[PDB]
């Protein structure tokens, strides 16, 4: 497997023995998520369960407005 | 979305170049447009997917062509085995919707073509039936005879598949009347067109055995 | 190799719901969405719906929404569809298809065998049998009319015979009373009219009984 | 293009069919505990996206998990050895890859992941260690010293050596080197000659030179390289045996066999136990044959050829 | 050696004697909950080595919590100033801290 | 918008037609999280509900001194 | 789309914009190499003429 041999003149050392996977190109996949577009939560309910799913769906949608907000600024690295 | 097929039957004889139309009511996304084989009373046959591309295993005399609104499928010769048939699908949108089909049968010579009953009488109604055999030309029985006139609504016809080694065979006529039709007349005549014969056969039918 | 086995036919009342399966071999259920098409008698398929199991989803056209249920069972392999709410234009043959490829997007590669579903109007009910008559007279030709069917097209064979002496299959076509018939040509030189007897079998409906006829001019 | 979440049909099927004539209260805790789970994954993508506006790397397991990205690595065009390659190095995968969020319309939440494509597999690949290597006066100041600056990881490519000097920015599972090509400079194959002869005039070997001895040392794959110098105290340890070995001012090596430890001055490093073999070639440091007077002593990105022609 | 969660005992005890009796139908939104909490600290160690390829840096509160963290110090072979002077700098001891994953 | 220019002369381009947004500011603003003094954790409950309440009640205790030990060391960032 | 470099293959950005392309020689045919300092790191226009 694994060698390794030591110059004393340089001062230096060689390991060899590996094997290579260099990353040359790029492919490039698309993966979504379906949404809902919902608008009315309306709903005259009391029930702790009704409060639980109106706080998860408002989770949600806050989640995908922020996600909009992200969208109108276009992705770039630096 | 509406994608209608050409010709609804299709008559060639073996080994001949089968071309079959597929237009759609509008543009299908993609060229997104599969052909399948169906034999008689069995699944469907993928042949061709995304309007050129064939399947694995199909052999290459099926393939595709067309764009937008219209796609052909053409098999460059008949095997014995391809008279069964055709259906196209577009799956550019949604819902994907098939076509209605499309029938090759096997093309041949002008055909070879080879009163009523006491107990369904006894029983009260009866059927006088006008039957034909061994015959190609999709035309067999057409009109009945009451008495010298003719009716509408109370006689039903059923055909049968093409033959194996003749591609033939015939229809079958059945005019439905009550027991008070029946007792009422004593003849029931037909005339045939076109059974690859000189004149419609054996129209005697006098009441009784 | 990726298959679909289909249950077996079905025949129910109107109004009633039923319930098929499909089980695949050869692949996972995550691995193999099952797309649920269907055609009736005569007529060109019609895209129904579909199960992507590996989302837990489920999708109908809009003709079948709110009738169409697609279910999935992954410790037996399985996909179940069931539609409610029969109708006369209910009655189809059903196939659950699949693809071996993302290529095809919808392009169906791999097929079950299908699976009947009549909409009756009745339950198991007998034929009616009827011979022919001396008609007029190179050969001849005579039949055995059969009428009021219903458990399907039906087969049975006493006292019959070997390979040709003709084909019978004759396409026992329905009636506005709901209940088919269909009839039967057998052909022979009119000499052996003079001296041979021609027994016809006949189809009973349930299964397991028989009719025969003796024609007699 | 995958579909990895459907909360369309999780929210319009199940949940909202709540008949709210007032109401709206049909509820069952276990559908609350599952819509949590399913708007969950939406919530995580959401919260790791606001932090690195837009763009992720390495791309996380709520952005694809472990089996859409083994279906997605099934089911890319590319050679089935190099499917099998991304199959059993998935972690390599994720950090080599990017997940860039494009749109978000027509009920439709969509963000391309990035993943890399390995077009050159299985090429004999090495790694250089260099240490400084100065006279070995006892003085401070006194010193000329001289480094081999071409450290780093090579690889054979279409004929030529790709050459990554920064080696952080390569993975090593076992035997084999992950490397982008991004980060690399294109070489040829006579660059291999600076190790069998630094003065090979077929290729300008890069050095650097100074005046500063100073003490330090170089783990390598099966050993490690010390550079003692001045009065430093340079020792090889044993975890059984103790202090084993006492290193002399110079360069010197030792392999991983017998040494568990090696201290320089203040500085304690442990020497990585990777089963191997090892090669002491015995030379003369070539420090010895440069005059101090005319030794140019100052040169940071120099060469064999440029330090001769200054002389 | 420490033994920081016991998911064997969690499943086979409690959970798993559900008289499988084509029902399997033994359950309460308890035991749900309560299996949810003990397993959500394995899949966010799962999580956090497969983006960091089984070597993490500094140490989660998932990978060694505070109390297991100031056990682990205070039985560790060194002196008592050392021992007071990582208990006091917690946070900076998990900086200078490494997570290798060995075996399964 | 963006337009760009090569120098072949001098091996350099420069990209121009970009906006500014320059941090030359610090705003600082006070967060708070209000937080219960709680001691008596006494319960004789074997409830299952009980013991989900007292194992989330522990963490929050757990999270709230676990705090304290780390403001027992001033903030500095190096 | 891709510029490639030895064994390093390039995508460039496909933002929209206008390129200009200014012509001009070389600054490094002006320079002799015989009294070219060529090992300045941090260094400027002035300070290698100075050192020529």
């Amino acid at each position: 497997n694994i060698t390794e041999e030591f110059y004393q003149s340089t001062c230096s050392a060689v390991s060899k023995g590996y094997l290579s996977a260099l990353r040359t190109g790029w492919y490039t996949s698309v993966i979504t998520i379906e949404l809902s577009n919902i608008k009315e939560n309306k709903c005259n309910g009391t029930d702790a369960k009704v409060k639980l799913i109106k706080q998860e769906l408002d989770k949600y949608k806050n989640a995908v407005t922020e996600l909009q907000l992200l969208m109108q600024s276009t992705p770039a690295t630096n | 979305e509406i994608v209608t097929q050409s010709p609804g039957t299709l008559s060639l004889s073996p080994g001949e170049r089968a071309t079959l139309s597929c237009r759609a009511s509008q543009n299908v996304g993609s060229n997104l447009l599969a052909w399948y084989q169906q034999k008689p009373g069995q699944a469907p046959r993928l042949l061709i997917y995304g309007a050129s591309n064939r399947a694995t295993g199909i052999p290459d005399r099926f393939s595709g062509s067309g764009s937008g609104t219209d796609f052909t499928l053409t098999i460059s010769r008949l095997e014995p085995e391809d008279f069964v048939v055709y259906h196209c699908q577009q799956y550019g949108s949604s819902p994907r919707t098939f076509g209605q089909g499309t029938k090759v049968e096997i093309r041949r010579t002008v055909a070879a073509p080879s009163p009523p009953s006491d107990e369904q009488l006894k029983s009260g109604t009866a059927s006088v039936v006008c039957l034909l055999n061994n015959f190609y030309p999709r035309e067999a029985k057409v009109q009945w005879k009451v008495d010298n006139a003719l009716q509408s609504g109370n006689s039903q016809e059923s055909v049968t598949e093409q033959d194996s080694k003749d591609s033939t065979y015939s229809l079958s006529s059945t005019l439905t009347l009550s027991k008070a039709d029946y007792e009422k007349h004593k003849v029931y005549a037909c005339e045939v067109t076109h059974q690859g014969l000189s004149s419609p056969v054996t129209k005697s039918f006098n009441r009784g055995e | 190799q990726v298959q679909l086995v289909e249950s077996g036919a079905e025949a129910k009342k109107p109004g009633s719901s039923v319930k098929v399966s499909c089980k695949i071999s050869g692949g996972t259920l995550n691995d193999y969405p099952i797309r649920w098409v269907r055609q009736a008698p005569g007529q060109g398929l019609e895209w129904m719906g579909g199960i992507i199991p590996i989302l837990g989803t489920s999708y109908e056209t809009q003709k079948f929404q709110g009738r169409l249920t697609l279910t999935a069972d992954e410790l037996t392999s399985t996909v179940y569809m069931e539609l409610r709410y029969l109708t006369s234009e209910d009655a189809a043959v059903y196939f659950c298809a699949t693809m071996t490829s993302p290529v095809f997007i919808d392009a169906l590669d791999v097929w079950g065998q299908g699976t009947r579903v009549t909409v009756s109007s009745a339950s198991t009910k007998g034929p009616s049998v009827f011979p022919l008559a001396p008609s007029s007279k190179g050969t001849a030709a005579l039949g055995c009319l059969v009428k009021d069917y219903f458990p399907e097209p039906v087969t049975v064979s006493w006292n019959s015979g070997a390979l040709t002496s003709g084909v019978h299959t004759f396409p026992a076509v329905l009636q506005s009373s709901g209940l088919y018939s269909l009839s039967s040509v057998v052909t022979v030189p009119s000499s052996s009219l003079g001296t041979q007897t021609y027994i016809c079998n006949v189809n009973h409906k349930p299964s397991n009984t028989k009719v025969d006829k003796r024609v007699e001019p | 293009t995958f579909k990895v979440l459907d909360l369309k049909n999780y929210i319009d099927k199940q949940l909202l069919p709540i008949l709210n004539k007032q109401s709206c209260s049909i509820s069952n805790i276990e559908t609350v505990i599952e819509f949590q789970q399913k708007n969950n994954r939406l919530l995580e993508i959401t919260r790791e996206f606001s932090v690195n506006a837009g763009v992720t790397t390495p791309v996380s397991t709520y952005m694809l998990t472990n089996s859409e990205l083994l279906s997605l690595i099934n089911d890319m065009p590319i050679t089935n050895d190099q499917k099998k390659l991304m199959s059993n190095n998935v972690q390599i995968v994720r950090q080599q890859s990017y997940s860039i969020m494009c749109i978000i319309k027509e009920e439709v939440l969509a963000y391309v992941v990035q993943l890399p494509l390995y077009g050159v597999i299985d090429t004999p690949c090495w790694k250089l260690h260099t240490s400084p290597l100065c006279t070995t006066n006892t003085k401070e100041g006194s010193n000329i010293c001289l480094t081999r600056t071409d450290r780093g990881w090579y690889c054979d490519n279409a004929g030529s050596v790709s050459f990554f000097p920064q080696a952080e920015t390569c993975k090593v599972q076992s035997n084999r080197v992950f490397c982008d090509t991004m980060n690399s400079l294109t070489l040829p194959s006579e660059v291999n000659l600076c190790n069998v002869d630094i003065f090979n005039p077929k290729y300008d070997c890069k050095i650097m030179t100074s005046k500063t001895d100073v003490s330090s040392s170089v783990i390598t794959s099966l050993g490690a390289i010390v550079s003692c110098y001045g009065k430093t105290k340079c020792t090889a340890s044993n975890k059984n045996r103790g202090i084993i070995k006492t290193f002399s001012n110079g360069c010197d090596y030792v392999s991983n066999k017998g040494v568990d430890t090696v201290s320089v001055g203040n500085t304690l490093y442990y020497v990585n136990k990777q089963e191997g073999k090892s090669l002491y070639v015995k030379g003369e440091p070539i420090i010895n044959f440069y005059d101090p007077l005319v030794f140019p002593s100052d040169e940071f990105d120099a060469s064999i050829s440029q330090v001769n022609e200054k002389i």
